[PDB]
């Protein structure tokens, strides 16, 4: 799983190395920058309930045609699949932010996700209007800090740009 | 492979929890405790060759049999084979110290070492010695208590460390039995 | 060259990726160690002649044996090339306190290092005795603060492991 | 490759000299800018879809000869593979602005790519705009000058920042050239 | 691979025998109803994407489970290895259909396919109904009895086909068994 | 390009045989479906500006929203590009109608296609709805004979398939 | 076993690929041609004592040689094991003839032939003779129609051709 | 490669444009003669070993310098090279044949073959010599004009197909001059 | 590999002892009869495809089951494999007799052979049957008593030789029991 | 060419190993069997005129068959390239018996030949009756001495082999 | 093991040939120079103690720094060991000289001696001087005769070379 | 490869003749000198190690600008493969002495040399002198005039061998001109 010091070990082993000094140095910036980014983190496990909600609900003012007969959100239960989603990335987002790298949004979110999404009639645009609207409706220093906003909003921004 | 953060990141995954405040805290203590963890990933890394040496040195010569006629360190080409291990297993005990998870030792170095050495004759009950030297070893480089060579670091406490790292070196013996 | 930055790249480039968030974490903690390993980097800049000539004697006081025939001291100019070596190596670790990596030392001075001194008769203990004597003379915070010399004498032990 | 710091390096090396003093200066200068760098870095990766994708459409739309029967991105097949390229040259800016150096474009992106271009029939002037469309939009990312899209960041001063990474596109043309 | 004319000779060889009238008018009768097979064949290549992702969510619908935190369609990367083996099988049913024999579905998918599944985890009671309905599906749209979607084919009889195509359905479920 | 001769050639290349019995058996099928599929194509290139222009009636009365801002028929230019494609893509099907083949809708078609929508913004239901609309509203023998007809769907849902 | 069918699935299988168009038109070719073929083998399985006598006898006939010592028909057994053999091969084109290919002379007829006659002796001009003489014997519209001699001769060349 | 069907289509292609009316008139009547053509193509497979060696051997027959000790065809090494050279080039010959298109043959074969002989000092002259006698062999054939051999066929004309596949026997010529 | 002189290496090596006097000896004499080794492997090799042919036709001949339809050596591509399989061996087998030692063919024959042909459906019975024919027929031409076929060398004693190349035929027969 | 100098070497180079003592002792083999090969040479050198001659006459008395219209001797220029053939062999054996290996006949008789043989409709049977008898043929001392003997008569039988 | 015999086999092997000339040729040399190589291996199994005294006796009277505290020979146990080790190599010059090749040298002896040697910081020069003073200590013709002397001296040189 | 022998038959085969006579004269000389032909080989083989070493150093003190920065044997990776390259030189000298012929030399080493060397931009002048010093070493070795290490051979001359030793290690200084 992608993280900071996952990536100095895994290029440390294929070269059969020990650990050295800009492999240490590198574990020295995830701890200079946890902060910012669990303050973000602890945010979102304590607000992701309203969160997940305000996007879902965005998702659906955008795109009525969803609720449309032969359509992802037409009927109540893909509707609350759609929610579901959301929170399901939500929390992915939450642990890239205790991770500090993207490992759980690749492996347990992005990867396949495109795929699934094309057999299942789930158009990607639903997806980036809930993500560019929680990235958008987030501000510091109401919510959190600045730097855990520039941290809340690169996760957001990434799995946006997995999807588009 | 995982790390601290991640293997949290697994259990919440288990239960489809977010991570806040009370699970928050324990890794926040390990990033609080992240300065002393590289100390002690120095302290053996700027020691591996020492470690290793006297290690097989060790069980040689507790063990005399290992360099007579058909003992399987018999010959410098074995001899050499076995010292490699030694600095295989102590490699990847310094990263399972800096990740702060055995996950890697296990996956990368443990699963199939057994069957490795019953395949190839290797001794395992020397073998388990060889890491139980590298043990004590690396645990006095860590605690700065090593006979003849000292490091300098900033007084304190490092005793969870100290037995973090041995149970790592535990884990590889157990993985032999 | 291996430092924080270009591992972190490498593994980037071979996942096909844009640097993400654990890449950026890594490059901060450069940004936190610099100032111990540039101080070291800076002592040592001031002092390599001092430090060469102490690290020379000493070889050739330790091991009188290779002013012999048919050693590796056994000419003036031998002997010059020697400091020389030293020289070369606490240039070289002067870099790797620039470049927060142990890569100048790797492509420079280790590559190859232990076919040459076979090739040319001469003792890597020398070398090692050389190196060791460096690290323990010595000593925060009379020729430099304790973290500046952790880093110093970790590049020190590297070669010293590069030759054991 | 090479950064910022093993680019001085190697040319200390040419002069078997130490680096020090006035050296140093500047090297610690970097680093005193090194959040505003991270901030670049973060500015470009964050729309990255967007830049190449913009470029692309942008260079087709000044140019719609490319999108006919024979043009070099006629065929879904062929106007993939400028959008690959297009994301590729982008990634390695990228790079080279995280490295503070133009080696990792240089050596793993544009040496070799104006003969691959020209063995291809890819359009070389078409090419180049689409750089310049990119340039133009990761440099108003940096400065947060983009229309349609801002970023929060502490307030300063950037300028050095978008004028280097400027400066990585232009190597980018030139290359083509 | 074989065919059902191969499949004859194969039978033919193992008795040192030739085919003459009496085993050529069975393959005769193959021969006339060929046009039938094609449409066949035609029907489930023709819906192969509604096939599989119906089948795979019904699987799923029935058993929410698998979907649940360390469920086997849990996480995107699962559930799109679950429509891709879901895809796979279908393919080699489709080829069966298309030669007449069973072998190229058994000897390039089926074999080792229980072992497969055994050693990755993947529930082969689940497995076993992704195929069930699979197969309800294929066998509704070559006899023309497909609820939401037609096929116009000539007015006759393919009850044969049906069974055939049902039959290895039911080879890939015993297969896991 | 993919039709009944290149795909038995490219396997007798492979294996270093000349064409074989069975080879020719194949190409003889060319013989017996090619009226059909000749069929298809005539009618097809005869109406293909009226069959292009229902298409791209129907997806735009099937999603309005497409017309509204940041969508892809947010411009006439933009909506022009849709009509455009779709024509594009009858046209490789009255290819691979005349080739006996998918090959021309693979190559020029469907390979890097979802890569393209993607990046653009293009939902690929949009272009299903095209595609299926015109598979039902053809029917024989007012439009074609039944055969043509088989031909004519089979590749409308050779495409729908591929972007399913 | 190389036919129609199993040439086109192979390469199906290879770029992952449901049948399409060209596979299906190839095997109409195979259902077209299927007539005169089919006729071939039942003529063939209703007479092959006879030709298979003929054959044999014009072996010895052409190449009396092979009844002296130290060659390959030199006693009784070893000449019955030179009309088992034509017997073989004759069994072996009834049932190209049916699969509509190669696949049953090539694999248990061809494969290692060469290796086997080499070491055994046995001249590959006696049975090119047996085989010339089949092909040129036969005739139409007696023995079989012309679009079944053609495909009776087919094999038959195959066969020498392969052994030559 | 392409075939004649797929020729027609690339040309289309470059004007943007449907194929029916004029270029499908030339389309059917390439189909009313396939019978033709695919007797053409059993007419020099059913020969392919006769037409190879006798070309060869016309060729050597021809130029005995040849096998002269420092001659190309010299040891049964080179001869062996020399007669599956001529084997290759009348498969792809075939090939071209039954697919009434030379792309396979100009792509698989004729591409860099002339570059092949000169780097390893194959004569030239004599290898369009061999191609020469291949195609009067193969010609014959199709034709049923061959002086030691018959083939049955409908009574109709080849003229057209005999000429083309001379005309691929011709391109290949051409390619090594 | 071993030979006879490094056989008797790894027996001193066990002992930790240097080989003299009386060791050595014994390995004289061995030299002193290579003369007569070198003919003894030339007789084999000289009538490698004889020793062959006939071994794999006379076990055909004791059993025409084996190419009767479904028997082990029915077409001629099993016949061929047969065939290979007797070279490969006996091949082996004279690598054996000019090393002085079987380690050769244990090591790369037949280790894993028996679990081959138990795997393939190869009969064993009638590949040692196999195996004892080419014993019979390469010791007969050792010693010169071969009916059809004689050697000429200098008068003398070859029963040794004789009986270690049987003897290392018999490891074959073991090796597949 | 294989000899024994160049089997040991390309195994040398192919270790990185310069030659060593196991090398050295095989070129003493070569010192010891030269004047065997070098008497059978130089005897073969100057009878190789009668020696060809009475293998060609042998072949042709013992398969009159290959006079006759159709086979390989049925011209007087076919009947002299057999002649040559059989000359061209014999220098081969020559070349193998100075060189002291089987390079020679390796790679300019004997690879490619069973494809040139097989094209050429030239059995090999009549190769291997003209080698037998040359083999049984000579004796000593009356031709050359036995060592020499058993030299000519082990390329002879390697030939045999190679077409067996 | 590398001898004569296992070279020339392992290049057979790897051609899939049967054992021909140029290998029996090369076995001859090998009983060629097996008089010299056994009379140089009985002369060093007769008398080996005394030759590992004088030369272990030799290395520390050259280098008696190996004494001192920190060093190879800084116990009596290790200077043992150190004459043992030249009691192992002189068995495997003893085998090597059986042999007639290498293989007991590279393969018990060799290799992976630099990596030990360097782990437990031995000198290769101390070794070199046991070996070239026993080298040059020995005499033709009172020791042994000339060419076993040559044979000797070859494997000494061998190892010398190995370890510098 | 050739050897002195296969480079005659090479010669005789071009005139289509066999070797008897006067060919063989020269080669049966050749054979009479081939103890000293082995004791040469020896002569180089035993000091390989020494001659290398002093030929790069002494190319390096008579030129100093080899080991500042810049030169072609700064750092100790230069020097290694310079050296490497020295002892790949002389091994390959060593194999055409024993060949008594430079095919394996020029073929396996020397061909693309000059290239390689002038890609890489190392200096041939300074590899010319380093060939040069080891020439007059192996020389010496052979002669038995080396003045530190003489090697007992049977009293005699080697002037031939020293000349033709001499030309192998001029041939490869040719090379690189």
């Amino acid at each position: 799983m992608k993280s900071v010091v996952t990536t100095v070990l895994a290029a440390a082993d294929a070269a059969g190395r020990f650990p050295s000094g800009s492999d240490l140095e590198s574990v020295q910036g995830n701890i200079q920058r946890s902060a910012a980014r669990l303050e973000a983190a602890e945010k979102l496990a304590a607000g992701h309930a309203a969160v997940v909600k305000e996007a879902g609900d965005v998702v659906f003012k955008k795109y009525p045609y969803l609720k449309t007969a032969g359509e992802a959100g037409d009927s109540a239960e893909k509707v609350a699949k759609c929610y579901r989603d959301i929170d399901h990335y939500m929390r992915l987002i939450n642990y890239c932010l205790v991770v500090g790298g993207t490992g759980p949004l690749d492996e347990w979110g992005i990867s396949g996700a495109r795929e699934v999404y094309r057999a299942l009639n789930l158009p990607t645009a639903a997806y980036v209007a809930a993500f560019q609207y929680t990235r958008d409706r987030a501000c510091a220093p109401r919510d959190m800090g600045p730097q855990a906003l520039t941290e809340f909003r690169s996760y957001l921004d990434y799995v946006i740009n997995a999807l588009s | 492979m995982l790390d601290a953060f991640s293997k949290a990141v697994v259990s919440a995954d288990q239960k489809t929890g977010y991570i806040g405040g009370a699970e928050l805290a324990a890794l926040k203590t390990y990033i609080a405790n992240g300065n002393k963890r590289l100390d002690a990933v120095n302290a053996i890394t700027s020691n591996a060759s020492c470690i290793v040496s006297d290690a097989v040195s060790g069980m040689i010569c507790e063990n005399p049999g290992l360099i007579s006629a058909g003992g399987n360190c018999y010959t410098n080409r074995r001899m050499a084979a076995c010292l490699r291990d030694g600095e295989i297993v102590l490699r990847y005990v310094t990263y399972a110290l800096l990740a702060g998870d055995a996950s890697v030792l296990e996956d990368r170095c443990l699963n199939g070492l057994k069957e490795t050495y019953m395949a190839l004759g290797v001794p395992i009950p020397s073998a388990i010695r060889a890491v139980s030297i590298m043990k004590a070893s690396a645990v006095a480089f860590i605690n700065n208590t090593a006979s003849k060579r000292k490091i300098e670091t900033p007084q304190g406490d490092c005793a969870a460390l100290a037995s973090e790292a041995g149970s790592y070196f535990d884990m590889a013996a157990s993985a032999l039995r």
